């Protein structure tokens, strides 16, 4: 096994939108160069959230098969995954030390944001697991483009035509599990793991908004959108 | 309701 011509595209196709769009150094740079308080963590957390639903819309944007589904069908995924997306692409910083991302940092506005305690453990442990599995890029952009494609959604209409293309990106993410890692043949269900467990902060998020919620704490009219009504 | 991620989709 290898990938078809007609896959050999998939891969291109997504691992582009993937490098396409970065976050700006005047954004993340406040990380670093601001002051450490509750608001101003806060405040700055919820900056990047905002400005990383757009990279969002614009990813998730092109992915073919996307501007064919029905438009009350493509808010429904991208509220459905902003979440999960936006969870996937922190732990690709954490854990890819990334520049750019001041993890170090980073991890201390975090847990200094109002955040409750029992959804600051989950989310880093989180971090450390999926961390362990040393993923790459090419992992970590087919799995997102899997979570915004999910079917299994909420308030969704044609639950059928999602599945007919996410299963594609999901042939295309095996067949690299079995190439790049033959040596482990569980890689593959230790990638789709983390579709579980992305769901899961869904739950402890949704959570955590209320709590910020009667704290006086808003959010941009964007978030407030993707999240329903802040 | 979604007037803002519908607009974002349409650029
Ligand atoms: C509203 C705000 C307070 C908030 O509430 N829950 C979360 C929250 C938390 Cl604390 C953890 C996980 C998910 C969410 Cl929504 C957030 C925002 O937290 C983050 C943390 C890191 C994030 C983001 C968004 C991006 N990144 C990383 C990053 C850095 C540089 C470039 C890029 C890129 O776009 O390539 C990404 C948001």
């Amino acid at each position: 096994t290898e990938l078809t011509p007609d896959q050999q595209t998939l891969l291109h196709f997504i691992m582009d939108s993937y490098n396409k769009q970065r976050m700006p150094q005047e954004i993340t740079n406040k990380i670093l160069k601001e002051e450490f308080s509750a608001e101003e963590n806060f405040l700055i957390l919820t900056e990047m959230a905002t400005n990383h639903v757009q990279v969002l819309v614009e990813f998730t944007k092109k992915l073919p098969g996307f501007q064919t589904l029905d438009h009350e069908d493509q808010i429904a995924l991208l509220k459905g995954s902003a979440v999960e997306a936006m969870f996937l692409r922190s732990a690709e910083i954490f854990n890819k030390k990334l520049p750019s991302g001041h993890s170090d940092l980073l991890e201390e506005r975090i847990r200094n944001s109002g955040i409750s305690d029992e959804y600051i453990t989950p989310m880093f442990s989180f971090y450390k697991s999926i961390g362990e599995l040393k993923m790459t890029q090419e992992e970590y952009a087919l799995l997102t483009a899997i979570v915004i494609l999910s079917p299994d959604r909420q308030y969704i209409k044609d639950r059928e035509a999602v599945e007919k293309l996410q299963e594609p990106l999901l042939d295309v993410l095996q067949k690299l599990c079995k190439i790049h890692q033959p040596e482990n043949p569980q890689h593959f269900a230790e990638l789709l793991g983390r579709l579980t467990e992305l769901r899961t902060f869904n739950h402890h998020h949704a959570e955590m908004l209320m709590s910020w919620r009667v704290n006086d704490h808003k959010f941009t009219p964007l978030l407030e959108e993707i999240w329903d009504v802040q | 309701d979604h007037q803002l991620l519908r607009y974002l989709l349409d650029k």
